[PDB]
RNA sequence: GUAGGUCAGCAUCAGUUUUCGGGGGCGGAAAAAGAAUAAGGGAAGGUGGCUGUUUAUAGCCCUUGUUGUAAUACGUCCACUGGGGACUGAGGACUGCGGCUUGCCAAGGAUGCUGACAUAAUGGU
RNA sequence: UCUAGUGGGCCAUUUUUGGUAAGCAGAACUGGCGAUGCGGGAUGAACCGAACGUGAGGUUAAGGUGCCGGAAUGUACGCUCAUCAGACACCAGAAAAGGUGUUAGUUCGAACUAGCCCUGAAAAUGGAUGGCGCUUAAGCGUACUACCCAUACCUCACCGUCUGGGUUA
RNA sequence: CCAAGACGUUGCAUUCUUCGAUGUCGGCUCUUCCUAUCAUACCGAAUUCGGUAAGCGU
RNA sequence: UAUGUAUAAAAAUAGAGGUAACUCUCCUGUAUCGUAGAAGAUGGGCGAUGGUUGAACGGAAGUGUUUUGACUUGUCCAUGAAAUUCCAGAAUCCAUUGCAUACGACUUUAA
């Protein structure tokens, strides 16, 4: 079964936030194996994604999808900034994201 | 400093290895297993000389070096000879009445300075008791001959009383070895 | 750097609070965590110190119905959950989600003995305190505090580690077989150029 | 996605690109060069290949200009039974024929391309290289 | 022990720009500091710190405070290149940096080649 | 980082003093600008010169002539403390004397809580001869100097599969 | 053919900005060093030799010459240049200031090439 | 020119008077609060930063980056072990004098001299460096980077106000 | 703290809230906390003076 | 909420771990196990005699561990994919009891 998963696992953390108020606009993202701004450069520009299964069938398909950017950098530590099409809802804090390879530059 | 260090040479002991800092010595008498965590120090085994090192040690921690070396010798002796303590009874007038039951690990005192209660000791383990009024304890332990010593002259106080007049009571007289 | 479904963690030889920092920090990540051997953690700063904390800790009740009071738990996962709990924002849904998604025991339970157990290197104790500085431990600590299953638990727990001794001679005999096998063919050193 | 594939040209925006279909099953298509990982694995010699008969035009869809579609026998029509061309089945055998050779002389390329990329355990493609 | 801070140690560098590369411990500074040399051009005599750099096994005959020439001298008369890599922790980590300049191409081809290491398990009943 | 700064400066010329006298200091600073403000503090509490009826006539910065060479520097300072009544002379072995001031203001600051402004540099001097050297500073003069590698702590990293060995 | 709903992708640009890389000029003790190679001086935390000594069967320190118009680091500058990501597209024939060679142009504010869906898909409550 | 409201103020910096002292009474200069949101100091009318049209992007201030909590369980050198340590200005409190505690200094082993720790230190519901916890710190002193983010700064869109320039086609 | 327990020295009224009202002594009753300890326990000195100590009683 | 849902010695850290007083390893997992095939088709030739899958042990929470018809990418080869033509049988009530009881409840009894 792994022969699939053109993706990079990655976490929803917080909303881009000061230490009272939030900003849902713009979300931190943990990618696995990014731990530096240096390799988040990599990353930059991706095309992540919020994937999550509903009982309605929208289309003949019980998966929808929310797309975003990953934007910036954030931190030291190989965090970054995601920009999503819709904001991502705040209860998907901690829950997992797929970071494809595209747009590819490698 | 950068380098501390103390040299003792090993006599004829059978081991004396050193698994997780734990001397497990055993010589011609009997086996002291001892730890050695209480202390930071590199003591190296070649040959027949044991160097304790301390490195980048201040005060206090080189302080404790020539304890380690104190220390080593002591169950070192206590391993080949063994030590002994005579302790001699001073009474007025009440003679105080010894018993030893299971050879000398349970010392019961009675009679002292005419009280009814009889006082029962149990000694350390390593450690035997024989009346040579004389009390011999005899064992490998150094740590353990001297606090069984220091149990029973413990146990043998005079309470809210006038030490000046009444010097009832057990000392140690002599410690050697076997 | 790279999330599991379920970590196992051998509490041993860690400290409560940099251990509980990182877990606290995971379970908010949304992974679930598993931390075993509660018992071995160790607390930096000398046995009576700690002591003197608990016991301090310990009073802290109300006046009308103790009942409703801080409760306090004598056990040494119970101990560590609650530095976990601190660490989190528990009055919020958030984090009661997180608490759910850690389980502290005490020993290592079957469920969990015959699965691999990860250590933290931020929360060592050998990795982060001065050599000679005095420590307790929680298992001890928690002991002489009110905790009745010090016994058991130790007991337990070699024969645990009975079985694990057996399991491991029988898994390096099969390394032992394996290795053997592998210079044997011609290909392991013909991918030698790749780096394998 | 996951299929690797020989670039045969590029194109205005995009490369003109098919893995050969007798090897993993992907026919000449354009690709837009943001949706490619290019790799370092040995070159293909695509210089004896007739790369003009590729463009826009050539992969042009048929004007439609209403919103009416949709159907069940349309679904049925299009496939690759219908609607492909014999002209396009014929250009993707030519293509086959000159570069088949070059991927059986190298060694291991040939299954190289008929298997599909994908990441495993551990993998992190910023320190990967391709 | 078997790692000793002192005069002639070879080390290699694990922190800065030299990150991976051979040197030797030509004087000690101080407790936290070493001036450190090495034959190779592309590392230049400097002062760094301990922190930075793991004590390999490795012990040249070395007089204290040598130019970097004498270094040389000394580094290529005690043969250390290819003593440090004779031994097996050098092996591994050169088989760590060619294992990671591998392409997909490489890695596919490592993957059949184990593959076919694998298929034997083949021993004896 | 401190810098080693040659500052020679004069008092304007006046009708009392057509040629004034050129003093030079050398002073360890940040940047020119903390080098000339330290030089008009100490021309300033000796000898009658403002920064206004003065001018810096020349700034320099001074290299070490040797920085690959292990050397042992003898620091003379003025301590203000809460007392405020103290000379002390410390050494401090490196490579420069950029360095050496560098860990000496640490090492004020560490054991005695004195800060930049409270010291002032009265003098560092290269100790050359070994007889002439503090008792560290001594026995790291030691030409059998050997010891083993202190603690130092050995992407994120986290979860660690095998307890370290750490040694 | 013409123009046209909603939503996307990419290219070429403009505005704004962030993050990496290369090349070059210049400045300082016209860096300090250092390497290599010729003088002389001194010695050790004293090597071979025999505790004491002066490069020998290790070497080091100081000065000078040289290789030298040395390199590097740092500072500064280039109307020198290569990438990656992000947000924005206000205006609505023509004028203007410029570059190129009259047409062209990145020059007085986004267009071009496509695809999917024409849907509760976007959007609202 | 006509007219409104106001004619109880309060706080801080610094200077200063009455007072045993006071979250006391009284003044001087300035800045504030009152009339003022926002970022920060856990929390607070005057403290720190910054003063506010609706938004997008970028960047900072004060302050922070172990977890709660956005952001380095960063770098460098030390000091400290506290049997109820310490942890950020205002600020929410302790002194003399000692302490075989310890680390450094000064001058002829002795005295001194400093920095941290301990002692001196002592209440009444159970509870507060904000909490959890923290000991080669996540404490203290110094140094150097990266990072986080305000309604402040910068570019842009839009609203309004004011100001200036055109407009008989 | 000091040496000649002296001398010294260092420490443990205002009118801010309430006058469209907060019921204003003591006793009785009853529970809890505090330690600056009267008794009890256990120690240290020369019954007396001390240290730990608020468990228990007063 | 998955996308490989892969990994079980214990210990010390101024030491360990083996193999055979010996000697090798350590200096983390960027490692091993795995990974090829219409989301993985239909056949064939060599080679291997393996591989993956549909009674006993384990009580600490034993959710298991072990044991004893398919599917072949070990290695070659031949068809097929497309136009998805550029991202998406009990209890209770009724009754009864008084060891109980404000009322509920509790203790009994009742085919």
């Amino acid at each position: 079964a792994q022969g699939h998963r053109l993706y990079v696992k990655a976490k929803h953390l917080s909303f881009q936030r000061s230490k009272h108020v939030i900003h849902p606009g713009t979300s931190i993202v943990k990618i696995e194996g990014c731990d530096s701004k240096e390799e988040a450069q990599f990353y930059l520009g991706k095309r992540v994604c919020y994937v999550y299964k509903s009982s309605k069938a929208v289309r003949g398909s019980k998966i929808r999808v929310i797309w975003g950017t990953i934007a910036r950098p954030h931190g030291n530590s190989g965090a970054v900034r995601a920009r999503f099409v819709h904001n991502l809802p705040a209860k998907t804090f901690g829950s997992s994201l797929r970071v494809m390879l595209y747009p590819s530059n490698i | 400093d950068i380098y501390k260090d103390e040299t003792l040479t090993i006599p004829k002991g059978v081991t004396v290895d050193i698994k997780a800092r734990n001397v497990t010595v055993t010589g011609p008498r009997g086996t002291l297993k001892q730890n050695l965590r209480h202390v930071d120090i590199e003591m190296k085994k070649q040959g027949n000389t044991i160097k304790f090192i301390v490195w980048h040690g201040s005060r206090k921690h080189n302080a404790c070096i020539r304890s380690v070396y104190s220390i080593i010798n002591n169950m070192i002796i206590g391993v080949t000879q063994g030590f002994r303590y005579k302790m001699r009874l001073v009474y007025a007038h009440f003679p105080i009445n010894i018993n030893l039951t299971e050879n000398g690990t349970v010392v019961e005192i009675r009679n002292f300075l005419g009280e009814r209660i009889t006082r029962v000791i149990k000694c350390l383990p390593g450690v035997t008791v024989s009346i040579s009024d004389e009390i011999i304890l005899e064992g490998n332990s150094l740590e353990n001959v001297s606090q069984s010593a220091a149990n029973i002259k413990q146990i043998c106080n005079v309470r809210n009383k006038d030490i000046r007049k009444f010097l009832d009571g057990i000392y140690v007289s002599e410690r050697g070895n076997i | 750097s790279e999330f599991q479904k379920v970590v196992v963690i051998d509490a041993k030889g860690h400290l409560l609070g940099r251990l509980a920092s990182v877990v606290a920090k995971q379970l908010l990540g949304g992974q679930k965590v598993v931390v075993v051997r509660c018992e071995e953690l160790n607390i930096s700063g000398h046995f009576f110190r700690n002591k003197l904390k608990y016991l301090a800790y310990l009073r802290k009740a109300c006046r009308y119905n103790p009942s409703r009071g801080a409760f306090h738990f004598r056990a040494p996962s119970r101990i560590f959950q609650k530095a976990v709990r601190g660490m989190l924002p528990h009055k919020t849904a958030r984090g009661q989600a997180a608490l759910e998604h850690l389980q502290a025991v005490e020993g290592i339970p079957p469920p969990f003995d015959k699965q691999k157990r990860v250590v933290v290197p931020a929360a060592l104790r050998v990795l982060r305190l001065k050599p000679g500085r005095k420590y307790c431990t929680v298992g001890r600590l928690s002991s002489e505090v009110g905790w009745k299953y010090n016994d058991i638990v130790a007991k337990l727990e070699e024969r645990r580690k009975v079985k694990s001794a057996a399991f491991y001679q029988a898994k390096l005999a099969k390394q032992k077989k394996i290795a053997s096998a592998k210079e044997a063919s011609p290909v392991n050193q013909k991918l030698s150029q790749f780096g394998y | 996605r996951g299929k690797r594939v020989v670039v045969l040209s590029q194109l205005e925006d995009t490369l003109v690109v098919t893995g050969p279909y007798k090897v993993n099953g992907v026919p000449i298509r354009r690709v837009n060069h943001r949706y490619v990982i290019a790799t370092s694995a040995p070159k293909i010699d695509v210089s004896g290949v007739s790369v003009e008969k590729f463009t826009k035009a050539y992969f042009a869809k048929q004007k439609r200009s209403g919103p009416v579609k949709k159907d069940e026998a349309f679904f049925a029509e299009n496939a690759p039974k219908n609607a492909l061309p014999a002209e396009r089945i014929a250009d993707q055998k030519a293509v086959d024929a000159k570069l088949l050779p070059a991927i059986k002389a190298i060694p291991n390329m040939k299954e190289y391309l008929a298997a599909s990329f994908a990441l495993s355990n551990g993998d992190r493609p910023h320190l990967m290289k391709f | 022990f078997k790692r000793y801070v002192e005069v002639g140690r070879v080390v290699l560098v694990t922190k800065g720009e030299y990150t991976g590369k051979l040197a030797v411990i030509v004087d000690i500074v101080d407790h936290k500091r070493a001036l450190i040399d090495s034959p190779c051009s592309e590392f230049p005599r400097q002062v760094i710190r301990y922190g930075s750099v793991v004590l390999t096994h490795i012990v040249m005959k070395l007089p204290r405070g040598a130019r970097s020439g004498i270094v040389a001298k000394k580094w290529k008369a005690q043969d250390v290149c290819n003593k440090w890599a004779s031994s097996a922790w050098a092996k591994k980590l050169e088989a760590k940096k060619v294992r990671s300049q591998l392409n997909d191409f490489d890695r596919f081809a490592v993957m059949r080649l184990k593959k076919q290491r694998r298929e034997q398990v083949n021993v004896a009943v | 980082a401190l810098k080693e700064y040659q500052v020679v400066g004069r008092k304007v010329p006046t009708e009392h003093e057509p040629v004034p006298k050129l003093f030079r200091m050398r002073l360890f600073a940040p940047n020119e600008s903390v080098a000339k403000s330290r030089y008009w503090y100490f021309l300033k509490m000796i000898n009658k010169v403002k920064k206004a009826t003065g001018e810096i006539v020349a700034i320099n910065e001074i290299s070490e002539p040797k920085p690959l060479k292990a050397k042992v520097f003898g620091i003379w300072i003025r301590y203000d403390s809460r007392s405020g009544t103290h000379n002390m002379y410390k050494e401090f072995r490196d490579t420069t004397r950029v360095g050496a001031v560098e860990a000496m203001y640490a090492d004020m600051a560490a054991r005695h809580r004195a800060r930049f402004r409270s010291i002032r540099i009265l003098k560092v001097v290269e100790v050359e001869k070994k007889e002439d050297v503090r008792n560290y500073v001594k026995q790291l003069l030691n030409p059998h100097l050997k010891f083993p590698l202190p603690h130092r702590r050995t992407g994120k990293k986290v979860f660690a599969p095998h307890r370290p060995s750490t040694f």
